[PDB]
């Protein structure tokens, strides 16, 4: 972060990447935002123990699965982040318990419920993914390098 | 090998990536070009073995391997047998199941 | 202590927390209906009206229309269409409408592209199908006409019509069978009840009830570090 | 994905077919709603084998203003015509001529 | 791909451009269309033969 | 030329009245304008859908020409349910010309004015009769009519 | 022609599901890059493997 030159080219980097692809009304200008905002969470979870970091970082990647279907990136930094949250969690097996320290972070993958099912029923949600599977363009697996 | 790969994870991890090639490589046609093409079993459609496709069985198997990838990975275990069955020599297997 | 009290909050707000939650997506909610019927309208001088509705699902969820015959089919001599569900001056009109055609010896009653039902019309307007049932609901879709031998059918439910209006070509004022009565696919419009709100206000009150429960019991394993950041400097305030 | 995506369209009317008399003959469909019963029509298409010419009877023109910038005509065929910058397009010759 | 917007703005003005228009909305305080400006339309036209 | 295709046509010179874009369609028409075209009218009224039933838009808005007969007519066509399953059925196009201000040479699309198949004289809007249930959330009576 | 920047053509033509790129037609490069690219990982992680 001292460095004069690594962080002008981060700047220049940074503008190179954000001015193409996010201007308008696509949800990805947020899903950049919450990608990095849950890894700086889980960072600082790790470091300087605690568990609440790690918990509002799961309120804020389910927020961000729920922008969009390509909104699952933001799980990734709570993916790679998981063993060194365990390697937190184990050290209180013997002061609180697995249980207490889980239960929060089960409660908040929990939101996505609320998040979703907030003005529509589940026979509704289904019905909605059903058409957009039957009716619009949508490619398998397979074929991800269609979009390179 | 299990003697250069000393760690169960990789080595489950690299399964799980042998068993996505071959859901990839499973997910076509079986056409051959202008007469080899007489006769052939899936000659016009994706393999099915009945409503599934091949593809999505080699895929949710390399979704298990995947799972049980990370699931070593959590807990730190590097000593596990089962896998040192699952992943002895897994090049040379999927290799002959294309040329069978 | 905080230290027994959080640690039992942090559980029975967690737990709880998944359940009330977990049972939103189940519990009822309030949808609107919508029917449009027909008649309605006087018109130009005592006669019916035809009416535009354009539906956006296409489909509805039922097409009850039980027109009569015996004193209604009075086309002059060759009839076009009796009560169609798309305008016939349409792009794709009988390709996805209903058209109850006379051809002056023969009243069919059409759909998508198939016929439903026959009739000859020498015998239906004197007065042998006193009800020409056509109902299209999401279930079954058939055109009965109450009265012929074998004047009947039924059609897969894949062909249910579309609806974009009611459009006749008869001049009867009102008749004591005419009818129509098309539901509109308002599956989406729900409104959530007091019930509904209540569980969703509970469950996610539970879950910041156990991030702060969460949050006082990492009290006691705080890594406290030495401060040793710094500030900000030039070359990144530019 | 595995194929072109080949299309074709037109406005509203415009390379539609025929319609009631105009003025000088010429049941054609006149687009954007244009009165047939105050809009002749002119056309080359049928007289291939003539080299068709043919000279217009000096239309007048209002006092200028600068609200109404522009003279326009209705094409319907292949016409040679510059674009923004140099490039050009096969077409036939129409212009037109002040005076 | 800053100065092929900001030369593609200030060339090219007014005429139309999707940062004028911006800037527009920006001076009105937000009551002056984008493009139902630029864009003329003909209604009847053949009352301009 | 006396090639088989090499012809045209024209039709006596006109200079327009040239009125403007948003004098001409107003803030209440309600207007149906296409993907590409709906950023850049933010001032005008698209058709407002309600309880199902949709009101019949007057005006419509298209992007140029290579936009549209590979964006407008393949994503809102019929057979996908856009909005072109009650207009295609219920309303007839007619076209109208349209420049940009100072670019004489700009494609910047094209306005259609909307000619209803049955007149509102006779066949007016329905009266809707509206009212309300309790249904639970997995009931899910019937699918919905979405094949073409 | 096929101009150098094109070179995603063989590729875009394997992942289609027709006869050009077949269940057959795609082993001979899967197998390689499959075989190539962890190879390449570990080569670089470990200098001597025995
Ligand atoms: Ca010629």
């Amino acid at each position: 972060a001292a460095n004069r030159v690594a962080m002008l080219t981060a700047g220049a980097t940074f503008l190179a990447a954000w001015l193409p692809f996010n201007n308008g009304l696509r949800p990805e200008p947020l899903i950049a935002f919450a990608v990095i905002t849950v890894w700086m969470l889980v960072e600082n979870s790790i470091g300087t123990r605690r568990l609440w970091p790690a918990a509002v970082a799961i309120v804020i990647a389910m927020f961000s699965v729920t922008l969009a279907p390509q909104g699952l990136i933001a799980l990734a930094p709570l993916l790679v982040g998981a063993r060194a949250i365990g390697r937190v969690v184990t050290a209180r097996r013997a002061g609180t318990g697995i249980l207490a320290s889980l239960a929060p972070l089960a409660a908040s993958v929990a939101v996505v419920f609320v998040i979703i099912f907030r003005d529509q029923t589940l026979a509704t949600v289904a019905e909605s993914v059903r058409i957009k599977y039957v009716v619009g363009p949508t490619i398998p697996w397979y074929q991800e390098f269609l979009r390179y | 090998s299990p003697t250069v790969l000393r760690s169960a994870r990789n080595r489950m991890a690299f399964l799980s990536l042998v068993l996505f090639v071959l859901a990839f490589c499973f997910a076509s046609t079986n056409g051959w070009w202008y007469v080899s093409n007489f006769g052939a079993p899936f000659n016009n459609s994706v393999p099915k073995v009945g409503g599934v496709q091949i593809s999505a069985i080699f895929f949710a198997l390399s979704a298990i391997a995947a799972l049980w990838a990370f699931w070593l990975h959590l807990t730190r275990r590097t000593e596990s047998r089962v896998v040192d069955r699952l992943t002895a020599a897994p090049i040379p297997v999927a290799a002959g199941f294309m040329v069978v | 202590e905080p230290s027994r009290i959080a640690r039992l909050i942090a559980v029975v707000a967690g737990i709880a927390g998944v359940l009330l939650c977990g049972l939103v997506p189940l519990l009822p909610v309030e949808e609107t209906t919508a029917t449009v019927l027909w008649p309605q309208g006087v018109g130009a001088d005592g006669n019916v009206t035809e009416l535009t509705a354009p539906l956006v699902a296409g489909a509805p969820r039922a097409l009850d229309v039980t027109i009569p015959c015996r004193a209604v089919a009075e086309l002059p001599a060759d009839g076009g269409v009796v009560f169609s569900t798309n305008p016939a001056g349409g792009i794709e009109a009988g390709r996805n409408g209903m058209f109850i055609r006379a051809n002056a010896d023969v009243v069919y009653v059409a759909f998508r592209d198939t016929v439903a039902a026959v009739a000859p019309r020498e015998a239906v307007d004197s007065g042998a199908c006193s009800e020409i049932h056509v109902w299209a609901d999401v279930s079954a879709v058939g055109a009965d006409f109450a009265g012929i031998p074998d004047a009947s059918g039924t059609l897969p439910v894949d062909k249910r019509p579309q609806v974009s209006g009611v459009f006749t070509d008869l001049k009867v004022p009102a008749q004591p069978g005419l009818a129509a009565r098309i539901d509109i696919d308002t599956r989406f419009i729900t409104s959530p009840t007091l019930l509904k709100t209540a569980v969703m206000v509970l469950g996610l009150a539970c879950v910041i009830g156990s991030i702060v429960a969460l949050a006082l019991l990492d009290r006691g394993w705080r890594r406290r570090p030495p401060r040793t950041r710094g500030r900000a400097g030039l070359w990144t305030w530019i | 994905v595995d194929k072109p995506n080949i299309g074709i369209g037109y406005a509203a009317g415009t390379g539609g077919g025929y319609g009631p008399e105009g003025v000088n003959g010429s049941r054609v469909f006149l687009p954007f709603g244009l009165d047939p019963s105050r809009t002749p029509v002119m056309g080359s298409y049928g007289e291939n084998k003539l080299a068709a010419k043919a000279t217009s009877a000096w239309y007048q023109l209002p006092p200028r203003t600068p609200d109404r910038p522009l003279v326009t005509v209705a094409a319907a065929g292949a016409i040679w015509y510059y674009e923004e910058d140099g490039s050009f397009n096969y077409g036939q010759s129409l212009k037109l001529q002040w005076g | 791909e800053l100065g092929s917007m900001v030369k593609a703005t200030v060339g090219r003005y007014p005429v139309y451009t999707v940062g004028s228009a911006n800037i527009a909305a920006l001076r009105s305080a937000g009551d002056s269309c984008a493009m139902a400006d630029a864009v003329l339309v003909e209604a009847d036209p053949n009352e301009g033969m | 030329n006396l090639s088989e295709d090499q012809w045209f046509a024209f039709t006596p010179p006109r200079v327009p009245v040239l009125q403007t874009a948003q004098q001409f369609l107003g803030s209440q028409t309600p207007v149906l304008m296409d993907i590409a075209t709906a950023a850049n009218f933010p001032c005008q009224r698209p058709f407002a859908e309600r309880l199902g039933v949709a009101e019949l838009p007057e005006y419509r808005i298209i992007p140029n020409f290579k936009q549209m007969v590979v964006s407008s007519n393949q994503w809102q066509s019929a057979a996908d349910g856009g909005p072109f399953l009650f207009i295609q059925a219920l309303l007839r196009t007619e076209a109208i010309p349209t420049y940009l201000r100072d670019d004489w040479y700009r494609d910047w699309g094209s306005i259609e004015r909307y000619i209803r198949v049955v007149p509102q004289e006779q066949a007016p809007t329905a009266a809707i009769e509206e009212g309300s249930t309790r249904v639970f959330g997995w009931s899910r009576g019937g699918p919905i009519r979405a094949l073409p | 022609s096929q101009e150098w920047w094109t070179e995603n053509l063989r590729y875009y033509y394997l992942i289609l599901p027709t006869t050009d790129g077949a269940i057959s037609r795609r082993v001979a490069f899967v197998f390689t890059a499959m075989c190539l690219f962890p190879s390449l990982f570990m080569m670089l992680r470990r200098k001597h493997i025995a």
